């Protein structure tokens, strides 16, 4: 049925240009408005604009008027979103979505799965993985916390597992924070019985694909 | 007035 | 340009209780000719694209559970969850499709309200490994608390710090409905070795008074 297949995640330097795509199928591409929604990290949906591929007519919301250009290519049933000079604050998820009824304006249905755009002056860097050691002595009779600090990588994302996936209870892997240096940093923590500290071994498994960094850190 | 989505945005 | 204001920004409802999310437009969305309200509701779960729940104000998509209803007319609309279930935790957006741009509301974050739970607080000195690199990160973990509001203050030899910390918070836990928070203090390696006492003081509803967890460098 209806599919809206968006292009892959982009990582760009400020000043570069960028055109992302959304390939539509399962309906008559020229009989529906189709458009774009921005979602900056941690914030709401922003309606950017829409295009009617039957006559290339477009609509934009004021904050995106003169910032981006939406086009479409009837011959390959594809809609596009284009920036001439990206800035860092263009970093966001970008959804393609078709208007939910033909030939008229309306709500969005269905939605694409999204394209993440990261705009930064930083270059790819693998994380350093530091132990966050328990500290709470094995004879306390209570609960201990321990973790791994996954610091200074670019770009997103990193994955963290514990004991190769055998340790999932009590694990919290926090959302990355963007440090002022422009590199990301996150911690993954787990709580375990103190009485286990002397016997059981705890190892965090960090993978950062964009740098092909894979690290196992014993803590 | 009346909705743009039924008027200025409507297509054939 | 029609502005869409949702209330509240964030909503905490006990399981099985009624959840009410309001949406107000700056202009009426009622078309007097067909008596239709040009208003959609969307649900967005974390890590996923938005999904259409309701069109024409009072009209759920097929398969939308019967505990969802949409009401209102003109400038005043309401999404109602008659009996909040775990699967309903999400951000909900209204959107008007009366006049382009088809603007979204700013979003209402719906969470489970549960009994107040105080954080378990853990403090982690910088690791010897990290110490090598002229960087020091002191990490304070707040584990399994509710509600999500919390304050971390960092002290270094009892000098209150500001500007040199970043926090990150998890999604509400699917099984216990609590949050966890990670706060990282960044110091130069040399500053870290110039001072002795490192403490994070935590303020939270569930604590009768603020708790301080401290350590002394080099024990």
């Amino acid at each position: 049925q209806v599919q809206l297949q968006q292009s892959g995640a982009e990582v760009k330097k400020p000043g570069e240009s960028l055109k992302i795509s959304c390939e539509a199928s399962g309906y008559s591409f020229t009989n529906y408005w189709i458009g774009w929604v921005r979602q900056m990290p941690g914030k709401g949906l922003e309606w950017m604009g829409i295009i009617y591929p039957g006559d290339s007519d477009t609509r934009y919301s004021p904050p995106f008027q003169g910032q981006v250009t939406i086009t479409a290519d009837r011959s390959i049933t594809t809609a596009y979103l284009e920036w001439s000079s990206l800035k860092a604050s263009d970093t966001a998820m970008y959804y393609c979505a078709r208007v939910g009824r033909p030939s008229k304006g309306g709500w969005f249905d269905p939605w694409g799965q999204g394209t993440l755009v990261t705009v930064s002056s930083a270059s790819t860097k693998g994380p350093s993985v530091f132990p966050l050691a328990p500290s709470s002595k094995s004879t306390s009779g209570g609960t201990a916390a321990l973790g791994c600090l996954v610091k200074d990588y670019f770009p997103e994302p990193v994955t963290v597992s514990w004991n190769s996936g055998a340790l999932t209870s009590g694990v919290h892997t926090f959302p990355a924070v963007l440090q002022s240096s422009g590199l990301y940093s996150l911690s993954s923590v787990v709580t375990v019985p103190s009485s286990s500290l002397g016997t059981q071994t705890y190892i965090c498994n960090v993978n950062h694909k964009p740098s092909n960094t894979k690290v196992d850190k014993r803590v | 007035e009346e909705p743009g989505s039924e008027t200025s945005d409507a297509k054939s | 340009d029609i502005q869409m204001t949702q209330s509240p920004d964030s909503l905490a409802v006990s399981l099985g209780e009624r959840a009410t999310i309001n949406c107000e437009s700056s202009q009426t969305l009622l078309y007097s000719s067909n008596e239709k309200n040009y208003l959609a509701w969307y649900q967005q779960k974390p890590g996923q694209p938005p999904k259409l729940l309701i069109s024409w104000a009072s009209t759920p998509e097929s398969g939308v559970p019967d505990r969802f209803s949409g009401s209102g007319s003109g400038t005043s609309f309401t999404l109602t969850i008659s009996s909040l279930q775990a699967e309903d935790v999400a951000v909900y957006y209204c959107q008007q499709y009366y006049n382009s741009p088809y603007t979204f509301g700013q979003g209402t974050r719906l969470e489970i309200k549960r009994t107040v739970a105080a954080p378990s607080v853990f403090i982690f000195p910088p690791s010897d490994e990290q110490l090598k690199s002229g960087t020091a990160s002191v990490v304070c973990l707040l584990n399994n608390f509710y509600p999500r509001e919390a304050k971390v203050q960092w002290k270094v030899d009892n000098a209150l710090q500001s500007g040199n910390s970043q926090e990150s918070v998890t999604e509400q836990d699917s099984k216990d409905s609590t949050y966890s928070l990670s706060s990282t203090l960044t110091l130069s390696k040399a500053d870290y070795e110039k001072h002795k006492v490192y403490a994070c003081e935590v303020t939270h509803q569930g604590l009768s008074s603020p708790v301080t967890k401290s350590f002394n460098r080099g024990e």
